[PDB]
């Protein structure tokens, strides 16, 4: 209350941005063994490998996500994992939203008198999570295969704290919306 | 009177140099099965005995190229020995050069595997049946189907200055009803409430329907699981690696063995890598202690039974004696001693005598005990360790709840 | 040249062709294939002959003679005895015993553990009574700390109306209110996450109960057969298994023969078929204690009914006998054993009981089945229903006269 | 030109009576594998022939005590014949007194099985898996519960004068309603309503669990039937029974086979009642079509594929083949034919010749087709025809629904 | 005297004991224990030899000469030929073989099924597709005349409330609203009875697919392999078996060389190595045709991957050769089928590929496992979800336009 | 309505009665074999057994529902139902509360002041079914043991209409005790 409920918001926004493209930008995502060192430890992510011991250390290389296959533009289903998940566009889609959200909820400061600007942000913070959790689904299919042992990192944890921040300033921002059309009507 | 000689072997337990031997003297130095069957059986024939240990430490065989029998039969056959009260195997080798008495006990090859444990279910097992990533995304699927739920809800002001009763935490509470196949005391009126609400009730079957089946599977599959019983178990299987005793005779059994069953398990003993078979009876022992039930060493029943009865207790005897054979008492051709000899061994045999030192120096004497070692409930009913994680689930909500009650007390009063 | 021998299956039995085939090829059995391999070894001529008295040996406690197919041996009659003799220290003495052939010892038999008739109240079995008593004390837990929390911080959910807003969770129906409370909600949740688990669990672990048939006998040894007083168990009138137990001074076996001789009705009987029978119609009741052979062969004939369970009580064997001063002697005594570390004795003993088995000599031979669920399985839940009807009913008219006055 | 003798023999299809043979003469009187294949023959090596019966009526066998053939191999040892095109099985006695060319068919004996029908699961099947009583049973004790929970709900006049919604009609729907774990409008209010309630609810638990999980049992046990693929599960097993034709040289290959499992199968085969064998190949075939799939006949495989291809096409040949033989061409000794014979039969085999004659006589014939026989969809999933009583039980109440309005609506008008 | 061979396994392969032991203890195979027993019957005097060139036999189209191991028999370099080679016209002409002393045929090589990657909507697998259809129009049909019903024959029940009746009916959730009249009430009820036995169906049948593996393979013969275009198939560039489909006039196996020759890549190969892997990596999409034999020997090897499908597309045979006039022709033309009735043949087929077997010889090696189910498992069910979500957020601005307007 | 409501209370009891009666005393309940016969065709019922083929036809002998066990005086629940099944006493007892309740009934068309009785009369309509519902589940679990084949005959289906009837007659007396009431009320 008091009126600050804007500032949360905004305050949400920048740091749910931040929270998901440092994630996405950071490859500190997985924790486990692939055979490229020499398998050896890694510290993975949604782009690049990179092994951690070993010879090869501190080296990072492209993950492929297209080994030579015959299922390589025959299985309808998994191509299509595979080329979501080679672009990360959910992730990357999520970043987006926040950013729109935040704007229109800046550009509400200014222009106070409309009100359905914020809820075009408290939409896209929600459609934020939708992409965010369908961006995780597919990272996680499509890392599975087929006793071997992984982990989660630090960088998957940032992901998932845009979730819930999203998902929060969603709710802020209709509560906003339901407060000043009360005060309008 | 003469005193005649014993020649014994100071395999255990049969003959043990005692706890402080270096005070000790003369035949009390010694301590065992075949030193009180010694004692019995001179009593019985009437002699007194001066016990030895073979210098070469070794039961007996003969020389190829030298033609010389060594160790306790050397003893015998060239007049070091009168008596070997030892575990002599019988055998036609043996038999033709020296006299055997009846067999004082009777055994054969056994199966030795690694103990299974109590197998702990372990607290939030009831998770299993489905992974760690499927929960956690149940998680946010249900904060995402409440948020959108309240939008959809409340977001028109047509509907809301006038209403709805979705706000935030009325949609938490039905998402988590309609999860748990509860109704609540609401239910959504607009298309988009009643798309979400049945779209999440979809999800909320599969996902118990494939919890449900999945454990049915867990438990049907852990309760067809046969344990090893017999040889023919692990001669059909492959899974379990088994092997023996190189140097020793057992390998003469199974190298020459013409039945079809030890015939398939000696071709796959010596095909098998890196190496079943392993140099000493105690490295088989604690390789399959260490193998984690996947080696299954093959070894007489004696020493089976007594390994059974020694800690650590992680081994078991498993199923019956492949063989037959005996161990018995040896003595020089053509000796007197002969015929009191097996008269006594066998006068021992009918009586209880036999039994009651097997039985103390083998179960009497276990670390580990027996208490009527193996036996179990048998029962497959689930037990409160597979699901207590779910009681002290409810024990620590219903602590929050009270804790919760205590803080919107003190929040109303003041 | 005489092999004494006596008929009992699979040692010597009666060939079919008994009237057209005499002599060698009249009698078949395990002893039969033996003594061919014991002549082909030794090279010496036999013909196969029948004790005329049907006693294996013992010495009369005032004649004192030899009777049966040991008296054979020792007053000249015969050379051999290749036949299912034990080794015993009387008669040691008289006769020169082989190694022996065979080992033995006393063993238990038992009825094949059956598939149960169900009990009422099995319903229950999926969980245990640990689980059924404390969901109790669960479900008096949540219903009290639901009031507690529902009174001291209200906004009716009474004592009354909370043990039933937990029932209704438990079976999945539909409660008539709801916490509107974050602390009512709190329990409501963990209450509605226990029942979710507790019903997959018993319906899953029920469908283990019927898919997968797991028979587990009664006992594994004879410690558990002493202990428990339920299962009978008895011997033959005349025998040294009844001997053994009496002169036995171990403490498990010295037990036994309290109960043995404190039978009520007796637990004995005169010969091994009517043990076999006793064993066959106490429907698991009776454990019929004899040698680990018969029950080794009659569990492996028709009608496939018992099993020999446990290890064996004693060890012994049995072992070919010549009379006192016989050339024979020595190669009986090594050729025992020549047959025993090739492997002919185990082959004969794999064809007489195991092989030519008519019960398919493992459980492969049988397969899994169902079953549609029958009144019997379900009939405790009727009984408990018909019960909280008529207690219903009760409670009524209890209120009706109270409400009256 | 001299004309040579072929000596056939009335075997089917091998050789056929034509299907009105009278008006016809000659070698067109008949028809088979082995005309044409006679035919090809005698194009490839130059000559003309003239089919013949043998009068006996069998391929060969050496009278033991009159040391004589019969039957084919006779007529061409004591030169009644030339040539013999019949399936003559290749065998050491045989070879010894004439010669054989190159196999033309090779065979083996064979497992011939009553074929799975299709299995029709039947309306009204999904109640299976509880017995008839206890539906019943549930339906008279839903009457009583809910006669019960109106009595004690509409007896009182405290609470009834003044109320309980509680009829007759509204506790039939809420014991409905409960049965099905679907929650009604209305719920007891007091403690007799509301301990029938609860137990009804632990009724209606206990038995959609105990239907879920037999039903659960019951996919899952068919899921697990392996049919026979081999001779050695035959040997494992003992249910199924089956046996041979006692006259022919099948029990002469059993009684003296030396393996393992045809050791046991001939174990097992004597010592079975009443008779697992059967005096005719007919009867064997027609006993495993009364025997509803419990009796496996042991035969060729030629005439296994060939009644596999004849109606009634009840019967199936599984596994492969126990062992490998071949049928042959037979000539004289020292007959000039023998080397043209030979390398016509394997000119035929490189070319599809033999394979098409065996195509036309055993598929081109074949009454109940072959449409790539033995297929399935394979697929464990259930289908309609399983659940197909619960859609007609719908209709039938939608039905019954409309026409109990169409009844409403004239009695409340009028 | 010169026993005339090649190397090839089983048949024969290098002891690893080539250097210590020479002569005929230096090879080992199929061939080199039969010569043992063609050579005890005859009685001959034979020595271990290779072909020194490794073709099998034939006739330069231009030089016209015999080579391989042929040609050893055709210029007396030896006098038999104990080998694999196969019978056939133009060898015939030439030499004189035997009886075939084992049978064969060419077949089909694939890879063994494995347990596939959990597709999306896998979680519709335990119904078929006919159900779920039918499940709809059953939901539309309810819903319907339940509105027809209240209606016609009112005491709200609407259209859109009543398709909300019906859906939350088969998810055993709580209706907001019951039907009030008789008409409306027998409607619910046999839709509440319709679904509990469809979810107890689905969840009946799925705990079947979790609990058992049940892989068929998605072949079993030839015509199911010419139809079906997915899954390829080659020969090895130079060989019989080329040519044989070459030749070839049957239907189905003239359809096979259309697609051999149009082959895009290449089916074929160089060598049966290459085959091999081929079906190793192409993860169930090649299918080698090669003899019976190398397959079955396969199929027996580590890291047994493959399999053996179908039946036998030709028939031909392997046969001992001797040249042209030969007093040794007669007996091994009667040894092999000596060998053959008494069943030693069989035995040593057993000895080279089925014991001495590192594939444990049946699936009683394997057993069953079970595992927790993974996301891809029910990832389509969350994608159905999020879809829904961003359907009704969609299908609300709609109504908020429309209701703004 | 009417006043006949009376009247359909009396007859059905009267008729529930005898057709429970004529059930317990007809033995024509099971259709089955039990080598008895010389198995053979039997129609047995709660007493006696009596075979239908054979030489032994038209002879009826009582069941013994005892032979020779160790189960005779051991298993608690398993002598208890043999206990009630032989004694059938919850068939019988559902006759006696018929042939109660119809008397209080006819014991309230005069007497016609008072209203509890009808309640008596309707809880034992009511009470009959629960003991006739009883009385069935015990016969039919009782029969069993460990492929037959049994059916059921038509004195089997005279108990049940007895449940059903009693059923309705104790929903109409209550009605009857409803109206009664308001009448006073
Ligand atoms: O971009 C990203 N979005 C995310 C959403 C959730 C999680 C997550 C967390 Cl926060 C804890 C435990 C498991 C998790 O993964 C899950 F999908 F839930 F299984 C990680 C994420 N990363
Ligand atoms: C009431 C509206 C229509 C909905 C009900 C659809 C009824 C479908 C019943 C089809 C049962 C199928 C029976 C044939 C079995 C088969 O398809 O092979």
């Amino acid at each position: 209350e008091k009126g600050v409920q804007v500032l949360l918001t905004t305050i949400g926004a920048f740091a749910a941005f931040g929270l998901m493209t440092i994630a996405i930008s950071t490859d500190y995502w997985l924790y486990t063994r692939a055979l490229i060192c020499n398998g050896g430890l890694t510290h993975s992510g949604l782009w690049r490998i990179c092994c951690l011991e070993g010879l090869k250390r501190g080296v990072c290389v492209k993950i492929n996500h297209f080994p030579e296959d015959t299922d390589y533009d025959h299985d309808s289903a998994e191509y299509l994992l595979r080329v979501v998940r080679a672009s990360s566009i959910f992730p990357i889609l999520s970043a987006i939203l926040l950013l729109l959200g935040g704007v229109c909820v800046a550009a509400s400061r200014v222009y106070k008198s409309k009100r359905n600007i914020i809820l075009g942000a408290g939409i896209l913070f929600v459609a934020a999570g939708l992409s965010n959790i369908i961006g995780v689904i597919v990272y996680i299919s499509a890392n599975a295969g087929e006793k071997n042992h992984y982990s989660y990192g630090w960088s998957f944890y940032f992901g998932g704290l845009s979730f819930i921040l999203a998902e929060v300033i969603g709710v802020l921002a209709v509560n906003i919306y339901i407060e000043r059309s009360r005060e309008a009507h | 009177n003469r005193t005649y000689i014993v020649t014994t072997i100071l395999e255990d337990p049969y003959v043990m140099l005692k706890k402080n031997a270096n005070q000790f003297e003369g035949n009390d130095r010694y301590e065992g099965y075949c030193v009180e069957l010694a004692a019995e059986i001179a009593k019985h024939v009437g002699y007194s005995y001066r016990l030895e240990i073979v210098s070469d430490g070794k039961y007996g065989a003969r020389d190829p190229d030298t033609k010389a029998w060594n160790g306790m039969v050397g003893e015998l056959v060239y007049g070091r020995a009168d008596v070997a009260v030892a575990p002599l195997t019988i055998t036609l080798v043996r038999e033709e050069v020296i006299d055997f008495s009846k067999p004082f006990m009777s055994l054969g090859i056994s199966i030795m595997i690694k103990k299974p444990q109590k197998s702990k279910p372990g607290v939030f097992s009831f998770l299993d049946p489905l992974a760690y990533e499927i929960w956690m995304c149940i998680v946010f699927a249900y904060i995402g189907v409440s948020v959108v739920l309240f939008l959809v809800s409340r977001f028109s002001p047509y509907e809301w200055h006038s209403s709805n009763e979705f706000g935030i935490f009325n949609s938490l509470w039905f998402s988590l009803g309609a999860f748990m196949q509860q109704g609540c005391d609401i239910s959504p009126r607009s298309l988009s409430g009643r798309i979400v609400g049945g779209v999440w009730w979809f999800f909320t079957l599969i996902i118990i329907s494939s919890y449900t089946a999945n454990l049915a599977a867990f438990l049907t599959v852990e309760r067809m699981v046969s344990p090893i019983e017999s040889a023919e178990d692990l001669a059909k299987q492959t899974e379990i690696a088994y092997g023996t005793l190189e140097a020793g005779s057992t390998k003469e059994f199974f190298r020459r063995s013409k039945i079809a069953v030890f015939e398939k398990m000696w071709t796959y003993m010596k095909s098998a890598e890196p190496s079943v078979f392993v140099r000493t009876t105690e490295e088989g022992m604690i390789r399959v202690r260490k193998s984690k039930g996947k080696y299954a060493y093959l070894l007489e029943s004696t020493m089976n039974e007594y390994i059974e009865q020694r800690k650590p207790c992680d081994t078991m005897k498993v199923g019956g004696n492949l063989d037959s054979k005996g161990y018995g008492i040896a003595t020089p051709k053509g000796s007197a001693l002969r015929g009191p000899v097996n008269l006594a061994v066998l006068k021992l045999s009918e009586q209880g005598v036999l039994d009651k030192l097997k039985s103390k120096w083998w179960y009497d004497k276990g670390e580990c005990g027996s208490k009527d070692s193996g036996s179990k409930d048998k029962t497959s009913a689930l037990s409160l360790s597979n699901v207590a994680g779910v009681f002290y689930i409810l024990i620590g909500g219903l602590g929050l709840a009270m804790l919760v009650a205590l803080i919107e007390f003190c929040y109303k009063s003041r | 040249v005489v092999v004494t021998t006596i008929l009992e299956s699979p040692y010597v039995m009666m060939k079919k062709n008994h009237e057209m085939l005499e002599g060698n090829e009249r009698y078949e059995g395990y002893c039969v294939d033996l003594a061919a391999e014991i002549a082909k070894h030794c090279g010496f001529k036999y013909k196969l002959t029948i004790v005329g008295d049907g006693k294996y040996g013992a010495r009369d406690a005032d004649t004192k003679i030899w009777n049966g197919m040991v008296g054979e041996l020792v007053y000249g009659k015969a050379d051999i005895a290749i036949a299912p003799l034990t080794i015993t220290l009387v008669r040691e003495e008289v006769i020169d015993f082989s190694k022996p052939f065979m080992s033995l010892g006393i063993s238990i038999m038992i009825k094949k553990p059956q598939k149960s008739k169900p009990g009422v109240f099995s319903f229950l079995d999926p969980l245990a009574y640990e689980i059924w008593m404390c969901i109790v004390f669960a479900y008096i837990g949540v219903s009290v700390v639901l009031f507690l929390v529902s009174r001291f911080s209200p906004y009716e959910f009474g004592i009354f109306n909370s043990l039933w807003f937990s029932l209704g969770a438990f079976m999945r129906q539909g409660c008539d209110i709801s916490p509107r409370s974050l602390s009512g909600r709190i329990v409501g949740g963990v209450w509605w996450f226990f029942t979710l688990i507790i019903i997959s669990s018993y319906t899953a672990n029920l469908a283990a109960f019927l898919t997968v048939e797991r028979m587990v006998s009664p006992i594994e040894s004879a410690e558990d057969l002493s202990k428990q007083t339920e299962i009978a168990y008895g011997t033959l009138d005349s025998g040294s298994t009844k001997e053994f137990f009496r002169r036995s001074k171990i403490a498990v076996f010295d037990k036994m023969w309290t109960y043995m001789r404190s039978a009520e009705p007796s637990v004995f009987v005169r010969t091994t078929a009517e043990g076999v029978a006793r064993v066959r119609k106490s429907k698991g009741k009776y454990a019929y204690l004899l040698e680990s052979t018969m029950n080794e062969y009659i569990e492996q004939r028709k009608p496939c009914d018992t099993m020999k369970v446990g290890g064996n009580l004693d060890s012994k064997g049995y072992g070919i006998a010549t009379p006192k001063g016989s050339s024979l002697g020595t190669p009986v005594n090594l050729a025992v054993l020549k047959l025993s570390e090739q492997g002919v004795l185990d082959k004969l003993k794999n064809k007489w009981w195991y092989d030519k088995g008519e019960c398919g000599a493992k459980d492969s031979g049988s397969k899994e089945k169902t079953s549609a669920l029958s009144l019997s399985n379900v009939a405790g839940v009727f009984y408990i229903l018909v019960g909280g009807l008529g207690l219903a009913m009760l409670v009524a008219l209890i209120e009706f006269c109270y409400k009256s006055r």
